C-alpha cells in the first residue's frame, strides 16, 4: 500500500503548505552603486554577491524584500523570475551631481537616469508601484555654496550659482516617465531616518488599494 | 599589428572553410518524401506544483521525472503511476536548472543565489537530507550535468565553464574563452566532450581533460539560449532569440541548414533530439512547439496545449515519449 | 453630477483613498 | 595586449585542423537516420498496448 499512502501524504503537506502560503509578499532593492544598500538595510532591521533575501515581519503578513543589485552580469535575461513583485524600492544618492566619475568622464546622475529609464521602461513591470527613495539628503543641503549646478546641469537656471532646493532633481526624475504614469512614492531620508518602514506600508497599501478597486470594478 | 593578423587569419580560415564545402544539404535528400503529418496527444498530465517550471529532466530508467520551480520543493515523479516518491525543500527559492545523476542516486540544483548543491536519494537513513555545497562561482548558474557519481559540469554567469569534484568540493579545471554569459550546456554521449552557449553569437566545442578550446563557430546572429546533442556525436542543434534554428557538425565545421518557417517571430528556449534523429524537438515562446524534420527542414509536429508558454522540454532514453513543461504550474507527457 | 462638476474627475478621488491608506499607517506597523 | 596575444595564439593552433566534406558529414548522418529509421516509438508506434501509458 506504499504508493497510495505516500502520494496522499505528500499531496496533503503540499496543499497545508500552499495554504500557508497564502499570506506573503515580495520586494526588489535595485539600488544604484554607492547608494548606502547596507547602511538603509541596518536602520529597518534594527528595529521595525548571492541573491539575499531578508525576512521582514509586519503586521500579519511576511515581507520579503530582495538585494539585486549585486549581480555584475546581464538584467534582462534573469529579470523574468521577478513578475509577480508588486513594487520596485528604487534608490538614488543626491549627492552624485558634482561626484563627477572618471573610471568615461560622465557624472553619476546620467548613469542613474539611464538605469531608472531602462527599469521603468520595461514592458513587464506594468502592474507594479515604483518607490523613489532619495537617501544623503544631508550633503545636497550642505555643500551647495561651493557646487552649483547651472554648468553641471542644464535645467537649474534658478536664483543664482545657497538654499538648495531638491525639488529640481525630483522633477529631473519624474519627467522621465510615460504619460498617465501611477503614483511614484518619494520621500528623502537620511542617515538615521527612522520614518521609511511606515513610508513603505503606506505605498504597499495604497498600491494595493488602487488595485483591487480597479478589479471589483468600483473604480 | 596583433588585430591585424587575427583579422587575416580570420580570412584565410573562412575562405578555407568555404573551399572545402564539396556540396550542400541541396546535394544529398533532394527528393525524399515528406515524414507525414505527425500529431501526438497527453496520456498523463502531472499535477501539483503552484509556480513556474523551468526544468525537467529524466532519470536512468526512463521512468522518474525531477522537477524545479520558482516556488516551491523538488518533487520526484513516477511518470507510469503518477506517485510523488520524494519532495526536497530548498534554502533558495530561485531555482533555474535541475539535474539527475545516471546513478540513480543523488539530485542537483542551483540558481541566482550562485551555488549548486547535491542531494542524496539514498536512504540510509530518514529520508532525504543535503550532503554538500559547491561554491566559488561569480555569475549564477544556468545548467548543470553529472559526469558520472563522482563528478559534476556547470556553466556560470560569466564566461566560465566549471568541472567540479565531489571528493572534496574543489574545482580541477577552468574553461574561458567566450565574451557573454553561457545559458546552456549538454553533454556529448561520448564522455569527452560538451558543448555550451553564450550570449555572444557564437557556441563553442570544449573538452573534458585537455581544458582547451578546440573549434568554434562564428556564423550566428542575436543570442543562443539552448543547445542539445545529435545522437551519433558528429553533431548539436543551437536554439536562438531569432525564431531561427541551425545545425553545426564538427567533422566540417560549417553550416548545413538554417531551420525557418513562413512567418515565425517568437525565439526559441529549448531543444531536444529524438532517438535515430530524423525528428527535432522545439519549444517556442507562444507554447507553439514544433517538430522539425531534420533529413529537410520540413514542419512535422504543431503540438500547442500549453498557457501560450513553453520552457523545458526532454526526451525519455527509450524514446517512448516526451515530457513538456511550461510556465503554468503543469507538467504534461506525450507519447 | 450636475450643479459642481468640478468634483467629476479622479485624482479627486485618488487623493481620498490615499488619504485613508495613509492615515491607516498610523497603527503602529512593527514594533 | 596579452589577451590579444592569447587570441592570437588560439586562433593559430585552431587553424591547423583536419576537415572532411560535407558531403561526407551528410552521407554519415543518413546512413545512422536509415540504420535506426523504425526503432524509434515518435517514429514507429509501439505495437498493440505494450506501451505503458495505455490504460
Amino acid at each position: 500500500k506504499a504508493a497510495v499512502e505516500r502520494s496522499k501524504m505528500i499531496d496533503r503537506n503540499l496543499r497545508r503548505d500552499k495554504r500557508d502560503a497564502r499570506r506573503e509578499l515580495k520586494l526588489l532593492l535595485l539600488g544604484t552603486g554607492e547608494s548606502g544598500k547596507s547602511t538603509f538595510i541596518k536602520q529597518m532591521r534594527i528595529i521595525h554577491t548571492g541573491i539575499i533575501e531578508y525576512p521582514f515581519d509586519l503586521q500579519s503578513v511576511i515581507f520579503r524584500m530582495v538585494d539585486v543589485g549585486g549581480q555584475r552580469s546581464e538584467r534582462r535575461k534573469w529579470i523574468h523570475c521577478f513578475e509577480n513583485v508588486t513594487s520596485i524600492m528604487f534608490l538614488v544618492a543626491l549627492s552624485e551631481y558634482d561626484q563627477v566619475l572618471v573610471e568615461d568622464n560622465e557624472n553619476r546622475m546620467e548613469e542613474s537616469k539611464a538605469l531608472f529609464r531602462t527599469i521603468i521602461t520595461y514592458p513587464w513591470f506594468q502592474n507594479s508601484s515604483v518607490i523613489l527613495f532619495l537617501n544623503k539628503k544631508d550633503l545636497l543641503e550642505e555643500k551647495i555654496m561651493y557646487s552649483h549646478l547651472v554648468d553641471y546641469f542644464p535645467e537649474y537656471d534658478g536664483p543664482q550659482r545657497a538654499q538648495a532646493a531638491r525639488e529640481f532633481i525630483l522633477k529631473m526624475f519624474v519627467d522621465l516617465n510615460p504619460d498617465s504614469d501611477k503614483i511614484i512614492y518619494s520621500h528623502f531620508t537620511c542617515a538615521t531616518d527612522t520614518e521609511n518602514i511606515r513610508f513603505v506600508f503606506a505605498a504597499v497599501k495604497d498600491t494595493i488599494l488602487q488595485l483591487n478597486l480597479k478589479e471589483y470594478n468600483l473604480v | 599589428q596583433l588585430r591585424q593578423e587575427a583579422e587575416q587569419l580570420k580570412n584565410q580560415i573562412r575562405d578555407a572553410r568555404k573551399a572545402c564545402a564539396d556540396a550542400t544539404l541541396s546535394q544529398i535528400t533532394n527528393n525524399i518524401d515528406p515524414v507525414g503529418r505527425i500529431q501526438m496527444r497527453t496520456r498523463r498530465t502531472l499535477r501539483g506544483h503552484l509556480a513556474k517550471i523551468y526544468a525537467m529532466h529524466w532519470g536512468t530508467d526512463s521512468r522518474l521525472l525531477v522537477s524545479a520551480s520558482q516556488d516551491g520543493k523538488l518533487i520526484i515523479w513516477d511518470s507510469y503511476t503518477t506517485n510523488k516518491v520524494h519532495a526536497i525543500p530548498l534554502r533558495s527559492s530561485w531555482v533555474m536548472t535541475c539535474a539527475y545523476a545516471p546513478s540513480g542516486n543523488y539530485v542537483a540544483c542551483g540558481g541566482l543565489d550562485n551555488i549548486c548543491s547535491i542531494y542524496n536519494l539514498k536512504t540510509r537513513e530518514g529520508n532525504v537530507r543535503v550532503s554538500r555545497e559547491l561554491a566559488g562561482h561569480t555569475g549564477y548558474l544556468s545548467c548543470c550535468r553529472f559526469l558520472d557519481d563522482n563528478q559534476i559540469v556547470t556553466s556560470s554567469g560569466d564566461t566560465t565553464c566549471a568541472l567540479w569534484d565531489i571528493e572534496t568540493g574543489q574545482q580541477t579545471t577552468t574553461f574561458t574563452g567566450h565574451t557573454g554569459d553561457v545559458m546552456s550546456l549538454s553533454l556529448a554521449p561520448d564522455t569527452r566532450l560538451f558543448v555550451s552557449g553564450a550570449c555572444d553569437a557564437s557556441a563553442k566545442l570544449w573538452d573534458v581533460r585537455e581544458g582547451m578550446c578546440r573549434q568554434t563557430f562564428t556564423g550566428h546572429e542575436s543570442d543562443i539560449n539552448a543547445i542539445c546533442f545529435f545522437p551519433n556525436g558528429n553533431a548539436f542543434a543551437t536554439g536562438s532569440d531569432d525564431a531561427t534554428c541551425r545545425l553545426f557538425d564538427l567533422r566540417a565545421d560549417q553550416e548545413l541548414m538554417t531551420y525557418s518557417h513562413d512567418n515565425i517571430i517568437c525565439g526559441i528556449t529549448s531543444v531536444s533530439f529524438s532517438k535515430s534523429g530524423r525528428l527535432l524537438l522545439a519549444g517556442y515562446d507562444d507554447f507553439n512547439c514544433n517538430v522539425w524534420d531534420a533529413l529537410k527542414a520540413d514542419r512535422a509536429g504543431v503540438l500547442a496545449g500549453h498557457d501560450n508558454r513553453v520552457s523545458c522540454l526532454g526526451v525519455t532514453d527509450d524514446g517512448m515519449a516526451v515530457a513538456t513543461g511550461s510556465w503554468d504550474s503543469f507538467l504534461k507527457i506525450w507519447n | 453630477i450636475l450643479f459642481k462638476p468640478s468634483r467629476n474627475t479622479i485624482e479627486e478621488v485618488r487623493c481620498s483613498t490615499a488619504a485613508h491608506a495613509f492615515k491607516v499607517a498610523a497603527r503602529a506597523t512593527l514594533r | 595586449i596579452a589577451q590579444a596575444r592569447k587570441l592570437v595564439e588560439q586562433l593559430k593552433m585552431e587553424a591547423n585542423i583536419d576537415r572532411i566534406k560535407v558531403s561526407k558529414a551528410a552521407a554519415d548522418l543518413m546512413a545512422y537516420c536509415e540504420a535506426h529509421a523504425k526503432e524509434d516509438p515518435l517514429l514507429t508506434p509501439v505495437p498493440a498496448s505494450e506501451n505503458p501509458f495505455r490504460e
